[PDB]
């Protein structure tokens, strides 16, 4: 739970192209406003899968 | 009026697909964009993989 | 290479006043042939922005001597070349353009109030292309804020 | 890790582990390098005596396929002997059917197809060899090729086959290779082989040097290394 | 984990590697073929994967002689092989007898070939089910074969995806007595029952067999006919 | 699934075989990209080279293989399969020229190569030569052609063609690019090839890495470009 550390910058390694923006939409924006999705009526973005290397 | 059969879970996924796809553009309702984006995103192209032996 | 900006700028310091207007387009292929290089990551970048500073010294010619910024179609033609010939992956010499276009809105903010709003609004419709190609990274979108403020 | 049994089967990610295992079979073999100059190709093989049981003049990996072509093999020795015989046979067919010397590109392509044909089927294993091929011609210059265990055959200026494959070509490439005649390149190869592994894991090694170019007038033979003795009087000056 | 390979019977059932090839046939592209009173109509379903592909290179409906049509439902790389075999074999018959080979004799010999590949034990079967037709001696015919070496005789049938659904439409829609055009109409009907939504002059590919000979229709007449045929 | 461990070429349940669909990414271990384009009376191949070494040569890294005097090709996948496939192609074109008296059309060659791959696939105990082959050629009464040959033996052939590593993306660009009905005036073809590889890989590099093979109905001979004219086209498409 709360052993969870954090990074000393947003750019702890790099490559923040889709990262900042799409992670920003999938978390922070409907938590700021659910009524925008309540123009449709659905829960917030159901979450990506960080796969690859 | 379309064929290319789409089931009920697939229909609801198209509707929520399109609604989220317009509200993430900070809009009110889809102006027929994201319905056709939901078609050309959701079908979702018979896989890729393999187009040999059919 | 670290020699081209040296030779061009440092030996063409004279060629803005003694020349009428010719070395602008006669440094245009010079600017493109250095713009297709990114070797030292700040030498070509800073020296090309110094050639763009000499270009802004010729902006006095382009907006005062000759017709009022009618040559900006040629200017955003050479910047069209320089911004879509060597795509850069948004890098490698690109941050010469921040000071360049902040200098452009500096020039236009000092040109807007006397003559008319035509050269500044043609500059805004050029830089709408340049900066909708560009990003929300530094003040050029705050320049978009103040420029749509100017169109208001 | 599989699925590594046959040379016909594929993997879940798409490669043949037999060919990979044969590629790293040659990794344990002795270090053998080669380099060309502007008028010839020089070979050189780090060859080691077992303990004291050899005769200094047996089983020389520098073969001699055609009148102007020889090999610089490294890997399993008997398999390389068989492959050298196959290459002699192919140059024999070309000389018998067309009346002139085999071009090195065509020879290398036939040999690569032969190696590939031993990599294809399941009855046979891939070769455990990796060798060098040099030539010289008056209308063609110097040509140096290179054949892996899989069968990929293309050309180099310099190469190395053995343990110190990287550790030779790190300082092979700092040679000004074009402007030198091969008589300099002889002591160059001498110093390169002498750099790697003087005494650390093994006790003693011994040098062989093959030699083809314009100076041999199109012939290919081993150097008279005892003549001009260019390694050791410079190898002892290469430790400092 | 059995059967494995092709040489031994099951404990009680059948030859699982033939069953899997039949399943691989049933997992293939759909097709329909109808025997009418005067002619036989064949029709396939040929979708390009992308918008890049050309529709003039590969051909599904394929003649074996000037009066014998032949389609499949499976894999082209085996289809072409057994097509070539049937070509050479039919020309051997025409060398011997100086007479165009009857379709039953084609189906006999092709079935012998396919059976010989189903024989033991290193080669796999074809993943191809044929639909052979022709107008021999007045009465036209229609012959389905299979990877197992067997063969049949149909009035109308289908093979590929939803062959069961297309067959239940064929049993309802078709009958014994029609003409060739009505056969094409019900054939494009039963292919339009099951195909994808964009069916054009190129996604289908239709050849007929008059008593005057085999005929492979063009996209010109296919677009004229399928310009909202119903 | 499997289960059957896909060791030999048999039929698995439901219903596919796994050997060929493992062979389809033996191309992907090549680390290489190929793009073909047919617009008009010309046809253009573009393919890069991955040379990390200065000791390695540059002439013999060419993947464009002139099969016959009017037919070029390009190969991807592993190199040994590709070269053996190339000598079979050359041999069979020469067999055509011996038997039938005239130059082989590019269609029959693709058919024959696919059939050889099917025989290597139908009968077991031989590896099915896991390389993909793209052909080009000029034909009378048909103009130019571009074809693709599969390791499975599935040939087809069409206007804008791409195979290698990253060609789902390349075919995405070629659907997003061959949809507008403009003509293709040969430098449009060269420009679209250079820029499609330049947008898929996003490198925008020297003229010394890609190889360009063209054929045109003005010189039906197969033709490999030089560094100078590749550089000329590359700065000619630089806007
Ligand atoms: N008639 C229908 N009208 C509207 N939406 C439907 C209809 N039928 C199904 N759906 C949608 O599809 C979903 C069907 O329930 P599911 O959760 O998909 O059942 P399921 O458990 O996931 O499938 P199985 O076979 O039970 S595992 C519903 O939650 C709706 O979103």
């Amino acid at each position: 739970s709360h052993e969870d550390p954090g990074n000393v910058s947003y750019s702890e390694i790099g490559g923040l192209s889709e990262q900042i923006r799409e992670l920003r939409e999938v978390i922070e924006l409907p938590l700021t406003n659910p009524e925008l999705f309540q123009r449709v009526g659905i829960i917030p973005p159901k979450g990506c899968l960080l796969y690859g290397p | 009026a379309r064929p290319d059969k789409i089931s009920g879970a697939d229909i609801n996924s198209i509707c929520q697909e399109s609604g989220m796809l317009a509200v993430r553009e900070n809009r009110y309702i889809v102006l027929a964009k994201d319905f056709e984006k939901a078609y050309k995103t959701v079908i979702k192209k018979d896989e890729q993989e393999h187009e040999f032996y059919k | 290479m670290a020699d081209g900006g040296s030779e061009r700028a440092d030996g063409r310091i004279v060629k803005m006043e003694v020349d009428y207007s010719a070395t602008v387009d006669q440094r245009l292929p010079e600017c493109a042939k250095l713009a297709k290089e990114g070797r030292l990551q700040e030498v070509i970048e800073t020296l090309l922005s110094l050639e763009k500073q000499t270009r802004t010294a010729s902006d006095m010619v382009s907006t005062s001597r000759i017709l009022v910024a009618v040559v900006k179609m040629c200017y955003e033609a050479k910047e069209w070349d320089l911004l879509n010939e060597n795509i850069m992956l948004l890098s490698k010499r690109r941050s010469q353009l921040k000071q360049a276009v902040a200098k452009m809105v500096q020039q236009c903010c000092t040109y807007v109030e006397e003559i008319t709003d035509l050269p500044i609004k043609l500059r805004l419709i050029d830089t709408l292309r340049m900066v909708t190609e560009g990003k929300i990274y530094v003040e050029i979108e705050r320049a978009r804020l103040t420029k749509t403020l100017a169109t208001i | 890790t599989g699925y590594d049994l046959s040379a016909s089967t594929f993997s879940p990610d798409g490669r043949v582990f037999q060919v990979e295992y044969a590629m790293k079979a040659v990794e344990n073999s002795s270090t053998a390098i080669g380099i060309r100059c502007k008028d010839g190709v020089v070979f050189g093989v780090e060859k080691l005596v077992l303990s004291k049981l050899y005769e200094e003049g047996s089983n020389k990996r520098l073969f001699n396929v055609d009148r102007h072509v020889g090999m610089a093999v490294a890997g399993l020795l008997a398999d390389a002997r068989s492959l050298a015989d196959i290459a002699r046979e192919e140059a024999s067919n070309f000389r018998s059917n067309f009346g002139y010397n085999i071009p090195l590109k065509h020879l290398a392509d036939r040999v690569a197809m032969y190696v590939h044909a031993y990599t294809l089927y399941s009855a046979v294993r891939p070769f455990g060899c990796s060798f060098m091929l040099g030539s010289y011609s008056v209308n063609d210059g110097a040509q140096l090729y290179m054949i892996d265990p899989s069968g990929v055959s293309y050309g180099y200026w310099g190469c190395a086959i053995g343990k110190a494959r990287q550790a030779a070509k790190t300082e092979i490439e700092k040679l000004q290779m074009k402007e030198m005649t091969c008589r300099d390149i002889v002591k160059e190869v001498a110093k390169i082989i002498y750099i790697v592994h003087d005494e650390v894991k093994d006790k003693a090694f011994e040098l062989e040097l093959s030699w083809v170019g314009e100076l041999t007038n199109g012939r290919h033979e081993i150097v008279p290394k005892d003549i001009r003795e260019e390694a050791e009087k410079y190898a002892k000056e290469s430790l400092k | 984990g059995y059967s494995f390979s092709l040489t031994t019977f099951s404990p009680s059932g059948k030859l699982v590697q033939i069953e899997y090839a039949l399943a691989a046939v049933a997992g293939g592209a759909p097709s329909v073929g109808i025997k009418a009173a005067n002619g036989v109509v064949l029709a396939t379903e040929k979708k390009q994967k992308s918008i890049l592909y050309d529709e003039r290179s590969v051909h599904k409906v394929e003649p074996i002689t000037k009066h014998i049509g032949l389609v499949y439902s499976g894999m082209g790389p085996d289809y072409r092989v057994l097509v070539h075999r049937a070509r050479k074999l039919a020309q051997q018959y025409y060398l011997v007898y100086q007479e165009p080979i009857p379709t039953a004799q084609l189906v006999q010999r092709v079935a012998s070939v396919m059976q010989e590949y189903t024989q033991s034990g290193g080669v796999r079967p074809f993943g191809v089910s044929l639909l052979i037709c022709g107008w021999n001696e007045g009465r036209p015919y229609l012959f389905q074969s299979d990877p197992s070496g067997a063969y049949f005789a149909w009035k109308a049938t289908a093979m590929g995806k939803n062959y069961v659904n297309g067959k239940t439409f064929l049993e309802k829609r078709y009958n014994e007595d029609l003409e060739l055009e009505d056969a094409i109409h019900t054939a494009i009907l039963t292919l339009k029952e099951s195909f994808e939504g964009q069916m054009t002059e190129d996604n289908i590919e239709v050849g007929i067999c008059n008593e005057a000979g085999f005929r492979r229709l063009t996209p010109t007449e296919v677009k004229d006919y399928l310009a909202a045929i119903a | 699934s499997a289960g059957f461990d896909r060791h030999i070429t048999i039929f698995s349940p439901e219903g596919r075989l796994y050997q060929v669909e493992y062979a389809f990414k033996a191309i992907n271990q090549g680390g290489l990209t190929s793009v073909a384009v047919r617009g008009k009376d010309c046809a253009v191949i573009v393919t890069q080279k991955k040379v990390p070494d200065k000791l390695l040569d540059s002439s013999t890294v060419t993947h464009l293989f002139k099969i016959t005097e009017n037919i070029g090709c390009v190969m991807t996948g592993m190199t040994a399969d590709s070269r053996s496939q190339v000598q079979r192609a050359r041999y069979e074109a020469a067999n055509w020229k011996y038997k039938y008296g005239y130059e082989i059309p590019v269609d029959m060659l693709c058919k024959r190569i696919a059939d050889i791959s099917q025989v290597y696939t139908q009968n077991a105990e031989m590896r099915p030569l896991g390389c993909c082959m793209i052909l080009i050629g000029i034909d009378e009464e048909q103009g130019p052609q571009v074809y693709k040959c599969d390791p499975a033996g599935y040939y087809c052939g069409f206007k804008a063609t791409a195979a290698g590593v990253k060609q789902t993306e390349s075919t995405s660009f070629l659907e997003k690019k061959v949809k507008k009905k403009f003509d293709w005036t040969f430098e449009q073809t060269v420009e679209t090839a250079i820029t499609c590889l330049s947008t898929v890989l996003s490198i925008d590099f020297k003229p010394s890495e890609i190889e360009v093979g063209v054929v045109t109905v003005e010189n039906p001979k197969f033709r490999i470009l030089t560094e100078a004219e590749i550089d000329a086209h590359l700065v000619a498409l630089a806007e």
